[PDB]
């Protein structure tokens, strides 16, 4: 029969299309494997950085509490010191005045 | 003819093989796309994380410097308070004793 | 003297009033500081939020344009498929009829 | 007694310090009220933007699913169309060849 090569040509075209699509599929498989691998890598990085951040925040909380306490202690100590100095000076002047008062009052 | 029938069978098998391959490859491409968006999304989230951590840690170091300064100051003030306390007590008792002396 | 004793009482009352006021004001200042850090922290967190939302929304609009394009394409393809299907059926049956005719 | 003004001076100093510290306290009260108010405002903004973002993400998920489906339908439809065209052409040529085959084969 005359028409065998018509069929063989059309089959050849279909075969070419199939083979291209199979190659494409292999490429897409590799590409998806690379991408998924990336998703896992960046996911891991993200989570680890969450934990590092959280520990940093907690550490900050602790040290800021310590600082607040230290500032309160410094404030109170400075107030006590200022009171001591002021009272020393006042009592110095006043007491010298008492000595005068006594030497003159005796007369 | 019969032979032509066989050729027909192969033709249709290739047609369906095409359909299957196109569909499958399309689904895989969608998987690749969504996975892309997920990787990019995770990198943005991560970047935000390193920013927050950046601010936190820097602030921490600053607060370490402050804490050291405050502790040193505290010790200094305690020393000064001690000295001035001894001095005040001396002053008071000395003046009182002098009073006693002059009155006698 | 007695009068001097009264004056002493007022003095000490003022000393303690100072101490109390300094402590209280220090505590308030710490409240202000921590509240500051909290406001700034909330503004950073917020900024991150508007960034994430920015990316999301922009991507959405893009995907709306894509979806419209894909739907229009779908309708077009359905039309073409219909026409070509009618045409194919015609072709097949017509050729078969011609075969019958010439064989008779 | 001579020394009343010494006491009155020291008392005056203490009174001045007290009054300054009270004024300072009033200012600090106002400042803390402003700050707290800000903390509430920015907290509210933050939370509302969380909810807006979340709704945007969900909406995105939905529309991306719809797009994926639409792309799959377009792919399959395009494949079917291509198959139809290719088969039409092939059958056209082949059938003309069958007509020739018959006119010559009869002879």
């Amino acid at each position: 029969m005359n028409l065998e090569p018509y069929f063989e040509l059309f089959i050849n075209n279909l075969r070419r299309r199939v083979d291209q699509l199979k190659s494409d599929q292999s490429r897409l498989d590799s590409e998806l494997k690379n991408m998924q691998d990336m998703v896992e890598d960046y996911r891991n990085k993200y989570e680890d950085e969450i934990n590092k951040r959280t520990n940093a925040e907690n550490e900050f909380v602790t040290i800021k509490k310590d600082v607040d306490g230290a500032y309160m202690t410094k404030v109170d100590l400075q107030a006590k010191l200022d009171n001591l100095q002021q009272e020393i000076d006042f009592l110095t002047a006043l007491y010298q005045a008492e000595l005068s008062q006594m030497q003159t009052q005796i007369s | 003819g019969s032979d032509y029938s066989k050729y027909y069978k192969t033709i249709d098998d290739l047609k369906n093989q095409i359909l299957n391959l196109t569909t499958d490859n399309a689904n895989i491409l969608l998987q690749i796309d969504n996975a892309r968006l997920a990787a990019d999304d995770f990198r943005l989230k991560y970047e935000n994380e390193v920013a927050l951590r950046q601010s936190v840690e820097a602030d921490i170091n600053g607060l370490r410097r402050v804490l050291d300064e405050l502790t040193l100051t505290k010790a200094d003030l305690e020393m000064q308070i001690e000295s001035l306390t001894e001095e005040l007590a001396y002053l008071k008792k000395n003046h009182e004793e002098e009073m006693k002396d002059l009155r006698n």
